[PDB]
C-alpha cells in the first residue's frame, strides 16, 4: 500500500561524529507514526524510537528522532562501538505495516 | 538512679534496675 | 461532559451534542477519614471545571458548546479531508491522532483571539 | 478551506486515580448503634442512579492494576484505628497470670493482681480465659497473655457495633466510574459491554479467611480469577454461581462482669457459663457442599492440563491462616475446616450434615504485622448468625494431581471478587475539529 | 520481565508444512497483548504475515489461504503459546521469522494505532531453510 | 443580597441596578490551621465558592452570560400560569411568584437548555 | 498577570501584551490544600468584577463611562507615553472605588435601556 | 524609636564656609531612608535645599553650586551620618537648619512620590547667623 525509503544506504564513521540517516515515505504521515530499530550482527532487531520521538526504558539518551511531514530523521551523537548495526524505518500508520529498505553503518 | 563506677567522651559504665514486659518482674541492665 | 455516545462517528454524536447539554442538569468541618475525603473532592471538582472554563474563555468562546474560530487549518496538524474525518473517525481516535498539535493549537487560538481584540478597538478609534 | 472549531463536551476518557468518597443508605447511622465504619459522617445519602449504555464501545480491564482495591485497604485499616483509639489500653494486665493448669474446655481459670482505683491499693481478680489467647511462660503453672512482647492491646468500646453495612464508593465531578457487564469476565482482558455507572455497588466490609461469606454470587459460571495461574505463590479466588450456606452458634450462654482498673477504667471479664457448657459449631449441608465443590474440580481442570484435583487440609501457621476466621456478633471464632476441604475429585458424596468445630479467641492482632492489638469483650447472650458462602480462597502446592489447600487472609483479596468489574476513567471535555464556518 | 522463546530450526524440501511456536515468559495474558509475525529475508528487509490481537487471526494479502496462525494463552503448568504454520512450502520460504509482542493496555501509549503497531519485545528467531 | 424583598415586582424591578450596584470580604485571610475555629473558615470559603459556581453554571447554559436581564426566545406555556402581566407585576412579590411555580422550574430549566443549543445550531448553518 | 514589562511605559507593554496565560493531613498536605483554595479564590473575585462590568472575557475591555477630570488631570500624551502602570495605579488609587460604582451602574443602565428597544 | 541630633550654633563672617551633620538614630541605612535639607528662615517660611537618595545627590537650581551633600551609613561605632556644607557664605544665609528622614520601604504609603516627600522626622535645629 505504501512505500518507504532510507537514505544514506550505507555509511561510514568514526567515534564522535553525529549520523544522519533519514528516512522518506511516499505520503505524509501526519500523524506521527514511524519506529526505528538497530540490530547489531546476526541479531533481532530492537525498538528505539516509537512515535517520532519517544525513548524508551533503559535506552542511552544520545538517540535522538525528529519527525516533519514527509522528512523523518534519527541522530545518534557521539557514536559507541556497541551502536553499530543496521537501522530500519517503519509505519505504523496504514495496514500493512512497512518497514525501511535497510541501512548499514560501519566503522 | 544510675549506678556508674565513678573513677573507675568517656564512658562510665552503669547500672540500673529496668521494667520487663510483665509489670511485675524487673531486671537489671548494663 | 458525557460519557455515552463514544462509539459513534462524529457526524451521529455531533447532532446528539445538544442532548449532551439538553436532557440533563449537565454540568467537612471534620477530621474523620470520610470527611477529609469530602473535602479533598469538592476542592478537586471546582478546580477542575475553572481550569476549563479558563481555557475556554481566553479564546473568546465565554461558555458555548459550539465555537467558531478564525484560525484556518494547517496541512501539518493533519491530512484527511472533512468526510473522511467526520464520517468514519470517533472522538477517541481524532484526539489521539493529534495529540502533538495540542499546544501549538492553543498557542495560535490565543494569539489569533489578541490580533482580533486589537483590531476591534482601531476600528472604534 | 477548513477552519479551526471548539468544542466542549465531547466523548473522550482517560484512565486516572482520584479520591473517590463514601456515600451509604438512607437510614442514619446503623439503627442508631454507631459502627466501626463510620457509616453515619459518610452519608452522603444515595440518590437514585443513573447508568448510561455506552454502545460500541470496547474497553481493557486488568483487576490487579486497581487502584480502587488499594484505597479501600487503607480506609478501612484507618476507620479501625480511628474507633480504638479513644479505647481502654489494656496495659495493666500483662502480669503473671497464674492459671489452674490440669471434651476438655479450653477455660483455664486464672488469678492475677490488678491495680485498683486508688494507685496505692491492689486486688486480686479471677478470670476465665481461653487457652488460645494464654503461652506457657517457663498443679497452678504460670502464663502470661500471647501479645506481651509483640503488642499493646486495646480493650474494643463496648457499644460500638461491628455490623457489616454496605458501602457505596462515588466519583466526583469530571470522573466517571466505568463498568465490564459482561457474563464469565475473567477479570483480565477485552470487555464488550461497558456502561458507565456514578457509583459503586453496595459493599459489605467483610472480612474472612478461608471461605468468602455474605458476598455478590457470579452471573452464569463459576470463575477461578488469579494473579499469574503459573505461580504457587499466588492465591486463587474462586466465585460462585450459587450459595451455600452456613450457620453458626455459640450455645451455652455466659455472663459479663465489670472490674475497674484505673480511674474510670473498666476491664470486661467472662463469667461462669450459666446453663450446660457446650462447644460451638458450624452447619454446612453435605449435599451442597459437594455440588458446588465439584463444579470447582472441573473448571480447575481446564486451567491445570487435565489432571486429577486433590483438595487437602492447610498446613501451617497463625491460628488466621488454618482456620475460617469471622466475626459472629462481635465475637471472632475459628472454625476447623478439614470436613469440608478433604476429598479427591477427579469425590465424596456424604450427604449428612456437616458440623465443624469452632474455638473463639479474644486478643485479636494486625493482620499487616504491625505491633498493635485488640481485646474484644465477653458477649452475654447466646449468639446465632446465618451467612453465605459465595467463594473460596485456595493457593496450590509446590510441585498426575495438583494439590490445592485452603486458603489465608490478606484483607484485599476479600474485596477483590467485589471490585473486578469496576475502572476510574477521567472525562477530557474539550476538542478542536476542522469545520467550514469561519467568523470568531 | 520479557523473554521469548522459539522452537528448533528445521530444514526440510518443497511440498511438506512447517511450523514454529513461541513460548512468551512475561506476558500475563494475550487478551489485552498482541502477537505480530514478521520474516526476516536472508539479505532483505523485514517482512509482515499475520497477527492475533483480541483472538482474531488475520494476515497479510500475500500470506492469505497459506499461512496459518493459532495461541493459547496461559495454563496450568506453560506459558502463553502462539504458533505459526507455512502450508504448500516453497524455495521462497528460506529465510529467518520471529514472534513479536507490543503491549495493548492503554490506547494513549502510541505503540499501536487501529492495529496495525509497532514491535516492542523481539524473540530470537529461527533459521528455516529448503 | 436580599433586601426591600416586601415591595412587588414591578417596584423591586427598578430598583434591581442599586442591588447590582455597591459591590453585588470576611474568610479571606489565610490561616492555615487545624484549630476549632481554622476549620470553619476552610469550610465557609469552600461552601460560598460552590455556591457561586453552581449558580454562574447554570447561567452560562442559556446564553446570559453574567447579565442582570437575561432576555430569551421561549413561549410562555399557560399550564406554568395563567395570570396575565398586570396580575403578576402589580400585585405578587417574587417569593410568592417563586412559589406559585415552583412546580415548573426543572421543565424551564429544560426548555431553556434546548432552546439555547438550537438557537447555537442555527448559527453555525449560517455562518458556513 | 504578566511581570516582566514592568518598567516600561504604558503604550509600550500595551503593545506587548500578545498572550495572558499559558487528602492527608501533614506538615506539607495541609499547605497545600491551602494553597489551592487561594488561587481559586482569587481568579473568582476578579472575574466577578470585570462580568458586572459586561467585560466578560477580553483582555481590553470598552466602557462608556466618561473621564472626570477630577480623577486625572494629564492628557493622553503623558499618561501613556512616560507613565508606568505601578506609576498610574498608585497615582489613581484614590478613585478606584467610585470608577467601580461607576462602570457597575453604567452597565446596569445599557442593560436596562436594551429590553425597552426590544419592546 | 528615632531621633536626630546636628551640631551646635555658629557665628560667622561672609567669605567663610560652615558645615552642619545631623546623626540618626533608629534609622537602619539610608538606602531604605531619605535625606531632605530644609532651612528656615526667621519669620519666613521653610524652603528646600537638597536631598540624597539611593546614594545620589541633588539641590534645588537656586541652592546649586553652593551646597554640598555627603552621607555614610552604619559603622560598628557609629549611627548613620549626613553632612550638609555652605560655601560662599553670605548675609541671607542666616537661618536655623533642619535634616529630615522619611521612610521609602513601600511605594504604596503614600509619604514619598517619585523622590519629592513628606518629612514624617524633623531633627532639632543648628541656628547659623552671619
Ligand atoms: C551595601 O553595599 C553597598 C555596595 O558595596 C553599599 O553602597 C555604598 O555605600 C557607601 C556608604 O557606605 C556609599 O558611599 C558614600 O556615597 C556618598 C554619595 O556620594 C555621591 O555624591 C557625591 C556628591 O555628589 C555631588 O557632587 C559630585 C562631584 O562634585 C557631582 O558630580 C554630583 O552630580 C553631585 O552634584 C550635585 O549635587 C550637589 C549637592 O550635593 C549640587 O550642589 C550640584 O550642583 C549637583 O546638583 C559624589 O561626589 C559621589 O561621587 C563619587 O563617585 C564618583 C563616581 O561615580 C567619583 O567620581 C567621585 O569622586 C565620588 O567618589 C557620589 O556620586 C558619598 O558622599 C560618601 O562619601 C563620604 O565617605 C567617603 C568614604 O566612603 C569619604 O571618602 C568622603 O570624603 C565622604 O566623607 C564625607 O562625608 C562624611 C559624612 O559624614 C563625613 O563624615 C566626612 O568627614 C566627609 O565630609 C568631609 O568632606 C566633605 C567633602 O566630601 C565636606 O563637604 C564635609 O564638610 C567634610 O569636610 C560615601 O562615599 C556608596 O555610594 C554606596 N554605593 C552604592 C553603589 O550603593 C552600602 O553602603 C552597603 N550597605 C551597608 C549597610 O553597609
Ligand atoms: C479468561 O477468560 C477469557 C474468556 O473465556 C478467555 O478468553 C478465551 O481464551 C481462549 C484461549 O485460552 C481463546 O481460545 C483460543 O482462540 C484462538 C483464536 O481462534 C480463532 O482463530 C482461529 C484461526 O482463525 C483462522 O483460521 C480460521 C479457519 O481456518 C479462519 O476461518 C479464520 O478467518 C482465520 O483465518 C485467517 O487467518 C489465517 C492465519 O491465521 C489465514 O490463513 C486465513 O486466510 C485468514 O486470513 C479459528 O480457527 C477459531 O475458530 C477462532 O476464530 C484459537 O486459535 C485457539 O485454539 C487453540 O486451542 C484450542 C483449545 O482451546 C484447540 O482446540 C485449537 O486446535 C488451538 O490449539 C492449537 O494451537 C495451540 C497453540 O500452541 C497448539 O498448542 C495446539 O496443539 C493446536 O495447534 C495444532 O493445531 C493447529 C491448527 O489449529 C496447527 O496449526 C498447529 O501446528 C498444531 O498442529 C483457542 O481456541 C478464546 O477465543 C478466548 N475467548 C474470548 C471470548 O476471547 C481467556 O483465555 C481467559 N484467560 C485465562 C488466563 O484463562
Ligand atoms: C508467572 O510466574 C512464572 C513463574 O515464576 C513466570 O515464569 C517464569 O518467568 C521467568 C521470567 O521472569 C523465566 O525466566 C526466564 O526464562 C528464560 C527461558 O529459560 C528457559 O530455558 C532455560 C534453559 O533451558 C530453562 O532453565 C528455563 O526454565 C526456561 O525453560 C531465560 O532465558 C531467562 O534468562 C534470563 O535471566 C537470566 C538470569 O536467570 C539472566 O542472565 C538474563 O537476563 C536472561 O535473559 C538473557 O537472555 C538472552 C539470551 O537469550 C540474553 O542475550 C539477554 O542479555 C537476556 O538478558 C529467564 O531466566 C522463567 O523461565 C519462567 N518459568 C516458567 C516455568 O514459566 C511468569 O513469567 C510469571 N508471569 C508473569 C506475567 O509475571
Ligand atoms: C542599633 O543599636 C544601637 C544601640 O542600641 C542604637 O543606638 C542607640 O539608639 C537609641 C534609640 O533607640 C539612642 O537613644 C537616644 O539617643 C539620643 C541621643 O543621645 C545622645 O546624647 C545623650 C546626651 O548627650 C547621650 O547620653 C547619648 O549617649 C547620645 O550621645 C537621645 O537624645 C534620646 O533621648 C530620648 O530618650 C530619653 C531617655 O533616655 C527620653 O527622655 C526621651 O524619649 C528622649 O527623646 C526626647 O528627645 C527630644 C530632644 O531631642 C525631646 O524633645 C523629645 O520629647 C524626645 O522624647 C535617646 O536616648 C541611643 O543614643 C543610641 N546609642 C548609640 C550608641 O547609637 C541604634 O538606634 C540601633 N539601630 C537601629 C536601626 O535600631
Ligand atoms: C507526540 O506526543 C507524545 C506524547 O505527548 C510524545 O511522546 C513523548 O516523547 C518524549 C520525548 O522526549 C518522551 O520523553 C522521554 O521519555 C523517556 C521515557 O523513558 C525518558 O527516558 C526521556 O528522558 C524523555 O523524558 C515521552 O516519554 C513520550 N511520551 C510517551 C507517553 O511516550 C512524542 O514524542 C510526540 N511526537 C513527536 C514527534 O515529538
Ligand atoms: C483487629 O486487629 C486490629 C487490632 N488492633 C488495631 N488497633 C488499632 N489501634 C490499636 C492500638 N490497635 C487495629 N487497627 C486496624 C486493625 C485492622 O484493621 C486489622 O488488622 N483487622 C481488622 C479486620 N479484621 C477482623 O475483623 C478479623 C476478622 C476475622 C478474623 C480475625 C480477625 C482483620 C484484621 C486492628
Ligand atoms: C496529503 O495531502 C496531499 C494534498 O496536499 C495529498 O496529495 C496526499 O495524498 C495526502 N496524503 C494522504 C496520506 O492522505
Ligand atoms: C472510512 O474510510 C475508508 C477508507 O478511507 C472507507 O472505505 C470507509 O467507507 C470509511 N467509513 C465509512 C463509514 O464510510
Ligand atoms: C498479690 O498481692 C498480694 C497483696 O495483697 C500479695 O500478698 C501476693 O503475694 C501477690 N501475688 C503474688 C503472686 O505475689
Ligand atoms: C499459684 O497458686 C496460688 C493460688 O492458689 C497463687 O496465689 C500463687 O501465686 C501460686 N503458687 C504456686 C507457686 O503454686
Ligand atoms: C451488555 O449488557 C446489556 C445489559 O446487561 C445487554 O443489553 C447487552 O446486550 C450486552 N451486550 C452484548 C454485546 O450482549
Ligand atoms: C451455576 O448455577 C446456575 C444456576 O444458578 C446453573 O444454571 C449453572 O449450570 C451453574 N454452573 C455450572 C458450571 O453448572
Ligand atoms: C443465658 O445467660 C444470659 C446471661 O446470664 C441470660 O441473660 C439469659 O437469660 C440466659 N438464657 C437462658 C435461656 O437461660
Ligand atoms: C441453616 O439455617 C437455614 C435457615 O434457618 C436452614 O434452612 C438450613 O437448613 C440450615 N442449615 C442446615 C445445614 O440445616
Ligand atoms: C445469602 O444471604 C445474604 C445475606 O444478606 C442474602 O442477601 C442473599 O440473598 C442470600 N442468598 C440467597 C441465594 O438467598
Ligand atoms: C408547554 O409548552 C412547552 C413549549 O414551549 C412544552 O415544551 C411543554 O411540554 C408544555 N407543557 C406541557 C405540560 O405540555
Ligand atoms: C391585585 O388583584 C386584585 C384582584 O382582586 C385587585 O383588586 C388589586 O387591586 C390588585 N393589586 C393592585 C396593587 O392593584
Ligand atoms: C466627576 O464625575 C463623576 C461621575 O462622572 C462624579 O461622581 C464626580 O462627583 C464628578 N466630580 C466632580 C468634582 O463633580
Ligand atoms: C486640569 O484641570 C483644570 C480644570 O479642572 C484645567 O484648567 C487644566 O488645563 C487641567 N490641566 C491640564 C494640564 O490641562
Ligand atoms: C517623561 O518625563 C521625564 C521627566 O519629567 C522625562 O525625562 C522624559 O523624557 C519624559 N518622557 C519622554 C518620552 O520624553
Amino acid at each position: 500500500d505504501i512505500q518507504m525509503t532510507q537514505s544514506p544506504s550505507t555509511l561510514s564513521a568514526s567515534t564522535g561524529d553525529t549520523v544522519r540517516i533519514s528516512c522518506r515515505a511516499s505520503q505524509s504521515i501526519t500523524g506521527n507514526w514511524v519506529a526505528w530499530y538497530q540490530q547489531r550482527p546476526g541479531k533481532a532487531p530492537r525498538l528505539l524510537i516509537y512515535r517520532g520521538a519517544a525513548l524508551l526504558g533503559g535506552v542511552p539518551s544520545r538517540f535522538r528522532g525528529s519527525a516533519a511531514g514527509t522528512d523523518f530523521t534519527l541522530t545518534i551523537g557521539n557514536l559507541q562501538a556497541e551502536d553499530f548495526g543496521t537501522f530500519y524505518c517503519q509505519q505504523y500508520d496504514t495496514y500493512p505495516g512497512t518497514f525501511g529498505q535497510g541501512t548499514k553503518v560501519e566503522v | 538512679t544510675l549506678n556508674c563506677t565513678s573513677a573507675t567522651d568517656d564512658v562510665r559504665n552503669c547500672s540500673f534496675n529496668m521494667t520487663t514486659e510483665l509489670r511485675d518482674k524487673q531486671q537489671k541492665v548494663y | 461532559g458525557f460519557l455515552g455516545a463514544a462509539g459513534s462517528t462524529m457526524g451521529a454524536a455531533s447532532i446528539t451534542l445538544t442532548v449532551q447539554a439538553r436532557q440533563l442538569l449537565s454540568g467537612l468541618l471534620q477530621l474523620t477519614v470520610w470527611g477529609i475525603k469530602q473535602l479533598q473532592a469538592r476542592v478537586l471538582a471546582v478546580e477542575r471545571y475553572l481550569q476549563d472554563q479558563k481555557f475556554l474563555g481566553l479564546w473568546g468562546c465565554s461558555g458555548k458548546i459550539i465555537c467558531c474560530t478564525a484560525v484556518p487549518w494547517n496541512s501539518s496538524w493533519s491530512n484527511k479531508t472533512f468526510e473522511e474525518i467526520w464520517n468514519n473517525m470517533t472522538w477517541i481516535e481524532w484526539e489521539r491522532e493529534i495529540s502533538n498539535y495540542t499546544s501549538q493549537i492553543y498557542d495560535i487560538l490565543t494569539i489569533s483571539q489578541t490580533q482580533q481584540e486589537k483590531n476591534e478597538k482601531d476600528l472604534l478609534e | 478551506n477548513l477552519w479551526v472549531t471548539v468544542y466542549y463536551g465531547v466523548p473522550v476518557w482517560r484512565d486516572a486515580d482520584t479520591t473517590l468518597f463514601c456515600a451509604s443508605d438512607a437510614k442514619a447511622y446503623e439503627t442508631e448503634v454507631h459502627n466501626v465504619w463510620a457509616t453515619h459522617a459518610c452519608v452522603p445519602t444515595d440518590p437514585n442512579p443513573q447508568e448510561m449504555h455506552l454502545k460500541n464501545v470496547t474497553e481493557n480491564f486488568n483487576m490487579w492494576k486497581n487502584n480502587m482495591v488499594e484505597q479501600m485497604h487503607e480506609d478501612i485499616i484507618s476507620l479501625w484505628d480511628q474507633s480504638l483509639k479513644p479505647c481502654v489500653k489494656l496495659t495493666p494486665l500483662c502480669v503473671t497470670l497464674n492459671c489452674t493448669s490440669a471434651i476438655t474446655d479450653d477455660v483455664r481459670n486464672c488469678s492475677f493482681n490488678m491495680t485498683t482505683e486508688l494507685r496505692d491499693k491492689q486486688q486480686k481478680v479471677y478470670a476465665l480465659f481461653y487457652k488460645l489467647d494464654i503461652v506457657p511462660i517457663d498443679n497452678f503453672s504460670e502464663y502470661r497473655l500471647i501479645n506481651c512482647n509483640t503488642s499493646v492491646i486495646k480493650q474494643a468500646c463496648p457499644k460500638v457495633s461491628f455490623d457489616p453495612i454496605p458501602i457505596h464508593y462515588c466519583t466526583p465531578a469530571g470522573y466517571a466510574i466505568l463498568r465490564c457487564n459482561d457474563k464469565k469476565f475473567n477479570g483480565t482482558g477485552p470487555c464488550k459491554n461497558v456502561s458507565s455507572v456514578q457509583c459503586t455497588h453496595g459493599i459489605k466490609p467483610v472480612v474472612s479467611t478461608q471461605l468468602l461469606l455474605n458476598g455478590s454470587l457470579a452471573e452464569e459460571g463459576i470463575i477461578i480469577r488469579s494473579e499469574n495461574l503459573t505461580n504457587n505463590a499466588k492465591t486463587i479466588i474462586v466465585h460462585f454461581n450459587e450459595s451455600v450456606k452456613i450457620n453458626c452458634t455459640r450455645p451455652s450462654n455466659n455472663t459479663r462482669t465489670g472490674i475497674h482498673i484505673g480511674p474510670g477504667q473498666v476491664f470486661y471479664k467472662t463469667g461462669d457459663i450459666i446453663g450446660d457448657i457446650r462447644k460451638a459449631y458450624c452447619n454446612i449441608s453435605g449435599a451442597q457442599w459437594h455440588k458446588v465443590l465439584g463444579r470447582v474440580a472441573n473448571k480447575l481442570k481446564e486451567h491445570f492440563n487435565n489432571k486429577t484435583i486433590v483438595f487437602k487440609p492447610s498446613s501451617g501457621g497463625d491460628p488466621e491462616i488454618t482456620m475460617h476466621s469471622f466475626n459472629c456478633r462481635g465475637e471472632f471464632f475459628y472454625c476447623n475446616t478439614t470436613k469440608l476441604f478433604n476429598s479427591t475429585w477427579g469425590e465424596t458424596r456424604d450427604n449428612g450434615t456437616i458440623t465443624i468445630p469452632c474455638r473463639i479467641k479474644q486478643i485479636i492482632n494486625m493482620w499487616q504485622g504491625v505491633g498493635q492489638a485488640m481485646y474484644a469483650p465477653p458477649i452475654k447472650g447466646v449468639i446465632k448468625c446465618l451467612s453465605n458462602i459465595t467463594g473460596i480462597l485456595l493457593t496450590r502446592d509446590g510441585g498426575n494431581n495438583e494439590t490445592f489447600r485452603p486458603g489465608g487472609g490478606d484483607m484485599r483479596d476479600n474485596w477483590r471478587n467485589e471490585l473486578y468489574k469496576y475502572k476510574v476513567v477521567q472525562i477530557e471535555p474539550l476538542g478542536i475539529a476542522p469545520t467550514k464556518c469561519k467568523r470568531r | 520481565q520479557i523473554h521469548l522463546v522459539q522452537s528448533g530450526t528445521e530444514v526440510k524440501k518443497p511440498g511438506s508444512s512447517v511450523t514454529v511456536s513461541c513460548k512468551a515468559y512475561g506476558v500475563n495474558t494475550f487478551g489485552l497483548y498482541a502477537v505480530n509475525w514478521v520474516r526476516q529475508a536472508p539479505g532483505q528487509s523485514l517482512e509482515y504475515i499475520g497477527q492475533i490481537w483480541r483472538w482474531k487471526s488475520s494476515a497479510s494479502h500475500h500470506f492469505r489461504g497459506r499461512v496459518l496462525i493459532s495461541a493459547v494463552d496461559l495454563t496450568g503448568s506453560s506459558p502463553p503459546i502462539s504458533s505459526l504454520e507455512i502450508k504448500n512450502l516453497t524455495s521462497d520460504d528460506t529465510a529467518v521469522y520471529f514472534c513479536t509482542t507490543t503491549s495493548t493496555y492503554d490506547r494513549w501509549s502510541g505503540l499501536h494505532h487501529d492495529g496495525v503497531m509497532a514491535f516492542s519485545s523481539w524473540g530470537q528467531g529461527t533459521l528455516i531453510s529448503v
